[PDB]
């Protein structure tokens, strides 16, 4: 009902990318 | 200035005026309805302060009591956290597709839309980009505007909608928004 336990370095990362675009 | 007067004659009233109102009304309710958090200020959900006509009140409510339910399916739920996210644009319009693909054009599908929409819109809210908010409410307008509208104009405006949730064993109608959204997730990918 509570945590994803799925969304921590998975999200961190799904921005980070690339530096400066 | 004035011309003649202020609403000619045309045969249809429910014409796209009460439409496209009903439009970016509707659902920016739904959306700073459940997740308008308490003590939050400068919401991000701007454009209009409240809600006038009852009209919309009432239909509102359709959408939190079918919110908190289907909300609290694990199964619809998780699969929504099944699906990466890598590009709205093309997933959106994808699924947006597949929903009706070959159904039978009906509109029911609709209702799903907006719930689907919701978690792009609120999961968004998180990710710290309200930006992304107001261009999804945008990917409405334009579909309702470019769509449902002839068919919407067709039903007698957003009343047929609410004219249908009015049957027995709303069981049916979960069964009806899920099985329809829910197996264009099921084909997208199948993946734990």
């Amino acid at each position: 009902c509570e945590a994803l336990k799925k969304a921590l370095r998975r999200h961190r990362f799904l921005w980070q990318r690339r530096q400066r675009a | 200035m004035d011309g003649s007067g202020e609403q000619p004659r045309g045969g249809g009233p429910t014409s796209s005026e009460q439409i496209m109102k009903t439009g970016a009304l509707l659902l920016q309710g739904f959306i700073q309805d459940r997740a308008g958090r308490m003590g939050g200020e400068a919401p991000e959900l701007a454009l209009d302060p409240v809600p006038q006509d009852a009209s919309t009140k009432k239909l509102s409510e359709c959408l939190k009591r079918i919110g908190d339910e289907l909300d609290s399916n694990m199964e619809l739920q998780r699969m929504i956290a099944a699906v990466d996210t890598d590009s709205p644009r093309e997933v959106f319009f994808r699924v947006a597709a597949d929903m009706f693909s070959d159904g039978n054009f009906n509109w029911g599908r609709v209702v799903a839309l907006f719930y689907f929409a919701s978690k792009l819109v609120l999961k968004a809210l998180c990710t710290k980009v309200p930006e992304l908010i107001r261009t999804i409410m945008g990917w409405t307008l334009d579909f309702l505007r470019e769509r449902l509208l002839g068919w919407i104009q067709d039903q007698g405006g957003w009343d047929g909608l609410l004219s249908y949730f009015g049957t027995p064993t709303w069981q049916t109608v979960t069964i009806f928004v899920a099985g329809v959204l829910t197996a264009s997730l099921t084909i997208w990918k199948k993946m734990g």
